[PDB]
């Protein structure tokens, strides 16, 4: 489809992650993808992290999101670290803040928080080399509300992976989010997105 | 309000008005005192290595691009343009030898002249002076060890004086360590707090580590786990406090070499700190040896911070009275290998970074803690910054400064608050260091 | 501005300078002059009435912790920590006997006292005077039959004296019906206008009812249906309007127990009011007796508004010149069935609440007449208020205060900004009673 | 699933609700709720408040938004009113608001207001008892537009019922929100979610 | 379904476009419908702006979102022109801010900018007399981030018609938004909704 | 800051402090000095033709009514009713023969009259003076060729005199092509950027167009294209620029009649305006009937702004120092066939409207220049307008006004704010008379 030397704004990343949905679309793996999607927004809105962590996420696991440094589009000396990660974690790296979550003392659940997600643009294409690598893009709006009007609303492209472990249920092996906006304006991306 | 009378902090900095933290007149006022007359965190060698390469950074509420120079030095200016004002650089950082105006298209180079200007020769002819036209510049740039600071005002002190008793602690880690990178890009996020918050939060509250961080604590089980839900004081001569004239000042906890970093990253750092604090013993004796591998909470004055070890770096940038933006650094030593390296800089931003879960402890803190400035029944109200007041040394035969010798007290508060109010109620550096010609003594009046 | 001279509010209330609506200068000297100085809302018995149970309130735009101790008693602090300032309760209510500041880990009881500090000994050793760091004291907590009021000036009048003639009217209803109880938790709505226009609305203004609420009455039939879309005019006789010495007013509607209530409720109120208004004749007087089931619409000075039968309970919380934070609780009778209680306080949420559909007809009145204050040709123009203005008496035989004896007019307005003026040109209390000495003869004027 | 002494997180309610869609999926059901709910947020969306009433509202319904007031996690001796009801209407009184809507003398809708609704995260399920009662979960972003630079944006997570009525025509009888917001930023909550 | 004389508030024109999607649901149709707006919505948010002309706009293509005057609900007399276009595209004006993009030269493309999509609310009917004309109706959320701390949302409801044209590919042939702010508080207008 | 005696702009208008742009206080002052004193755009008799048609517009801040009168008339009033003080009209256009206020009922005529009061003989008797409470009327409203003006200030020069020597040459397209109509509705979008910015983007910046428009210019193929990336002057001679004695300036760009619209257009509109140039030759000679096809970019000062040819009508209405309410009109010749009326519309919001693909070039330039205006090390720099100084004439046999004879300078910028400044510094119209009586000697100095 596209060729980046004419689509000059497109990134070759970029380029990559679209060839993947249009060559064989399946409506019925697209399902299985909105289902998994929503069950996991679910879990996550009603803060049951323990359950996430068992029923959604894989024990080899890497759950990252960055944030890239803005530099100029015609830039192409500057090779220093593009970006920094807000999140890269394994699997005992979630568990730690998922213990984090729920510990008795953390004063900032105190009132309890609410968490609204919304979860759309779901697509979903088998991976060509590993047939039980299970590919799927979402973008979430994910609004957190907390102390009366304490009002933070996230938005962003997630790319995944899935695959079938424990009693051959699908659960996320990877999850990769390039954070849209630069400076946070939402005190801080204390959520899983 | 009249800063030539008004006693913002009592004397010894024993406790500060509460409107400090939301007076947004005051905060006007230090755009003035405190941040065009002090030094400030812009960069690091590391950020700008080769000639042409830059970066924005801001000074207060001002940008500045910082620019890596031909021969080697590097030299700051308004990212603003000379003609009609439009900001210049857009971008965060990049290499390039000038920097040309997008609205009528002046080209300033890396050294701020004025270097084209379009069709000048058919509308200007002759009677554009460009010498007079360079991009304001940043009056004083130094380096500390291959971090850069900026100052626009000529007559600040160098950078070295500036740190006085301070610089005696980060040489270890610094300087003797073999050197330290910084590790970017920062994580940049905006609080709804005052930037002397979190400022006086890492200058000297170790206090606060284990009530504030009793879930992260035991969550992560870091070196400092012990502390988690006040289930222990830290031994007696687990550490000390220290502050120093121009307002800097830290808290040193002693061998915590790991620091915040959860128990995946603490036998690997241990066993590295405690090697090379085996070198070091030799070159630079044994006290200054441990003070490398010991866990420093610093904050340069007035809005840089940093946890050593922990390897957390800070900037507090001011927007308004209760709107701060905070930028988060990695630390690392350059000798560490470099998978080390990689996986201690994604670690500060796991615990300190936009996502950090310590980082998320101390929000509510220095948010509500600044908004309660500004009401009502509390702008007159004293915050108190007591503890261990009338225990602190000076001239102490082995740790230069105004020093609290145990771990969890206030003696860098009063340091910093002091400083502080010295600035707020001068009109120059010469009235600054004419209000602190007694400042250890003011500092240690009940020992 | 000059507030001992500038008149904002014209002689004898007629008028008053629009700006009073807009000017964020003006707005800070209130934080002052009216909410530093005045009686204002806090909670009731029925929400804190076991001891230990607490809520938080606004106190203007402070924030206190109200607390029921284990005498019986309740009283009220400054919801911020003694030692650096954060909030210390988060949440709007509870129980406890204490409370813990997350910060550093202070400990207070719910009677303020500094009770704990975490490893005192160790730290503070004994320099610690803890009888001095007690929570901020409300000064002054009383009670006007279950609802409880604060007051940070201890020169205020007691409650009592403070409602003044608006006490008699209240009474009926607060006292003689065996007693009102509040059903939390309140409703909680931001909108853009100044405190003072619902105030305003809520203490005199019937004439925008047909009018403003014509689709509301229309569309639930309640008992005032008939003014819809200006209709109907109310039988000359239908009520009257009251003001007193320190601000407070309210309208009376003859007989409209069932008040803003659509017809599903109707039959139900009517019946039961009428029934206890019998009962009541005997103990009271048939005057008082009717007042009791007669629809009051008052506001209780600055910032308390209500809406007696109706069920309506008002917190006007100021934020800023142009910002509100609108609390709505339900009010209902004790003795009332259960179940009738529990359709009251949903009916109350349906017309006046978040959602109500009364409640958002007003909406934009109250925010575009706020904000209008601000627009540069009608800062100086006059909002007026002379409606009814030549026939107002005091002292009559039957009904005390300054009284309109006529449905819809704007007495109640001109004594609420009387009292609003004398305080925003006076230091204290003292200069307010002299202002104020010759009150109702400035209301009665042309009569 | 979930237990929710381990998941402290969690509230027995939230827990029950989640079980309810885990153990059948039944990806039809889950299209006739799509559909369902689209047609409504298209009805609302255009302002056929009557409209709504006659083809998507039961005639038993129960429409309820609360206001839950901030309380402690640790609390557990404070046992007064934990929500106020911003609406807990039953058809007669959402006939009042729809008559106050279309009322000529409504002056806050002259000029006419805007509104578009984004509906997601649909799941699906009958209840076990009765076979003829529809459960619904779906969340809502409404935005509302009016007098040139008013806008509003409202979130939340819906429990609905819905049943077969009138004609065999699926109709709501009852709506659960829990606002998440405990202090609205919105000038007020004066919108069907 | 829609009497827009009991119905006060429902224009003529959205209780037309109602009707469409009432009379007839086939759920192929809508699948169909919710890939095409996905893809689009993929390709415009990784700023293929050539790829998005090249596959999803077709040659006769009608692109409008226009911004209508505030009135008078009674409103009854004045018949001065009611709205104004903010854009009413052919393919080659459309082409020409694609360009307008894609210069190396567009200052304000600098750092690049980025775009997240939702898009939710799909509804599909073919239309009656041509049956080769596709009616899709669709609601979008956009968030555009740029330059560290600038971040636009835009929300409308989008009214599609698509055709089948070269090689048989399904193209937008006609694209309709009545924006719903008429005040635009995101510094300007300049997205493809 | 003293208004009287600081220098915002120095002498012949040289240069301007970078405050002015972002400076709160001063935005306020202006409010005064500019925008309650000066003339303002309210509309076009093709938007209001009808007896009872109105519309809203803003002066200022402040918002109006703009009605037609029964007898052809236009007068304008504040919209703000004169009992509680609510926004009387909340839509933007219709017809009517009154305003009824929906708080309390009052209705008001057209005319502004206050003519009924709701129950006014039982509430009001006859002591309400309907007749002293009119709506306050806009004091002055004028018209230059169908185009609306209002202002404040009874003490104001006529439209004409105030258009000063601008007017000749708006004449030949606004009064001798058979006359323009405005196309409506405008488009409306908030830009964060000072009032001031576009406004001199407008009144004198050709200089940018090659470089900011680079990528429009190179995509669109406007008639323009030559300067696209800077790649060309235009010849010598290609035009000139004007300026004013009360702020009023433009540039002109010879024969550039389908101005920036793109090539889809550019033939038809060559075309159109080359046969209606022939006829106007003998009609007002062939400098003018050249002046009626040439592209004239104009601020009429102080807010309003134009391209004629490309048919851009522009209202930057201000809300704050950083803050402009941006509203777009096209203006097309009333001869023009119909048909190509409409496709000029929609080009002139395909180019510079909410969408406007040139328009947003600028909005960068915009914004940052004015921000940059709040910031410390800005405040006090020197935005600079030296461009083409030294050779600007006055008095010319041919071209009226200060003339720059070259198509890109700063001239316009020049007149400008020295009008601001003398407003800025000026009570009243008397006194800004008097700072104006050398006016165009100050800007000939070196010439
Ligand atoms: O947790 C923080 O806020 C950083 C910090 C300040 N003082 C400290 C002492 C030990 C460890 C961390 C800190
Ligand atoms: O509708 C209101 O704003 C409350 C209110 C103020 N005066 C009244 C008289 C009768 C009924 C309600 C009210
Ligand atoms: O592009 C603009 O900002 C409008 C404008 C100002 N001076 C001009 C000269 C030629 C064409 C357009 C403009
Ligand atoms: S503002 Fe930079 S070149 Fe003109
Ligand atoms: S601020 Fe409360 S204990 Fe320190
Ligand atoms: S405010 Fe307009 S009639 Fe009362
Ligand atoms: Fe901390
Ligand atoms: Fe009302
Ligand atoms: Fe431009």
């Amino acid at each position: 489809m596209i060729n980046i030397q004419e689509d000059k704004l497109v990134s070759a990343h970029d380029a990559e992650e679209i060839l993947r949905f249009f060559n064989c679309h399946d409506s019925a793996l697209q399902q299985e993808a909105t289902t998994l999607l929503t069950q996991e927004a679910h879990l996550l809105d009603i803060q049951a992290y323990r359950a996430w962590l068992e029923h959604c996420v894989g024990s080899e696991v890497q759950y990252q999101v960055i944030s890239r440094e803005l530099r100029a589009a015609s830039e192409r000396r500057y090779k220093l670290n593009e970006a920094m990660n807000v999140y890269n974690e394994n699997f005992q790296q979630l568990k730690v803040r998922v213990e984090h979550q729920l510990d008795p003392q953390n004063w900032g659940n105190s009132p309890k928080l609410r968490f609204t997600r919304f979860i759309t643009n779901v697509q979903a294409a088998m991976d060509v080399n590993d047939k039980e690598l299970l590919h799927i893009r979402s973008n979430v709006i994910l609004h957190r509300a907390r102390r009366g009007n304490q009002v933070d609303v996230f938005y962003a492209a997630r790319e995944d992976k899935w695959k079938r472990g424990e009693g051959g249920v699908r659960k996320l092996v990877q999850r990769f989010v390039d954070y849209p906006e630069r400076i946070l304006q939402t005190h801080n991306l204390m959520v899983f997105l | 309000m009249n800063y030539n009378n008004k006693i913002l902090v009592s004397e010894s900095g024993l406790s500060q008005k509460h409107l400090i933290h939301g007076d947004e007149e005051l905060f006007q006022h230090e755009l003035k005192t405190i941040f065009a007359r002090n030094w400030l965190f812009l960069t690091h060698d590391s950020l700008i290595p080769a000639p042409g390469d830059y970066v924005t950074a801001k000074m207060g509420i001002d940008e500045v691009i910082v620019s890596r120079q031909n021969d080697g030095s590097i030299r700051a200016f308004l990212n603003v343009c000379r003609h009609r004002g439009k900001t210049l650089v857009s971008v965060e950082a990049g290499n390039a030898k000038g920097f040309v105006c997008s609205y009528h298209g002046w080209g300033f180079g890396s050294n701020g002249e004025l270097q084209s200007v379009p069709f000048e020769k058919d509308l200007y002819g002759e009677s554009l002076n460009k010498k007079c036209l360079g991009l304001k510049e940043v009056a004083r740039v130094e380096s500390f060890h291959g971090f850069i600071y900026g100052c626009f005002d000529q007559e600040a002190p160098p950078l070295m004086d500036y740190l006085g008793d301070a610089a005696w602690y980060l040489e270890p880690m610094f300087k003797h360590s073999g050197g330290l990178e910084l590790v970017g890009p920062p994580g940049k996020v905006v609080i709804k707090a005052n930037w002397k918050a979190p400022a006086e939060n890492f200058v000297g509250d170790a206090y606060h580590v284990g009530w504030t961080h009793a879930s992260s604590l035991r969550s992560g089980e870091s070196i400092f786990s012990s502390l988690a839900g006040n289930a222990a004081l830290p031994p007696e001569g687990a550490g000390l406090q220290m502050t120093s004239k121009y307002g800097s000042g830290m808290g040193v906890l002693w061998d915590g070499y790991s620091g915040v970093h959860s128990a995946d990253l603490v036998p690997e750092l241990m066993a590295f700190g405690g090697a090379k604090q085996e070198r070091l013993n030799k070159e630079i004796g044994d006290v200054r040896a441990r003070i490398y591998r010991s866990h420093l909470n610093c904050t340069v004055f007035p809005n840089n911070s940093m946890l050593t070890c922990s390897g957390v770096f800070k900037v507090w940038n001011p927007i308004d009275a209760n709107t701060t933006e905070v930028w988060t650094y990695a630390i690392v030593e350059k000798d560490m290998p470099e998978d080390l390296k990689r996986r201690l800089a994604d670690s500060v931003q796991r615990t300190f970074g936009p996502a950090g879960f310590w980082e998320s402890d101390d929000n509510d803190n220095m948010e509500t803690a600044s908004q309660n400035g500004k009401k009502y029944q509390s702008r007159d109200s004293d915050l108190l910054s007591n503890l261990g007041f009338g225990e602190d040394v000076y001239g102490d035969a082995v740790y230069p400064g105004v020093v609290g010798k145990s771990a969890i007290g206030e003696t860098s508060y009063r340091g910093f608050y002091r400083a502080y109010q010295a600035h707020v109620s001068s009109s120059n550096w010469a009235e600054f260091e004419h209000a602190s010609s007694t400042w250890h003594t003011e500092l240690t009046k009940t020992t």
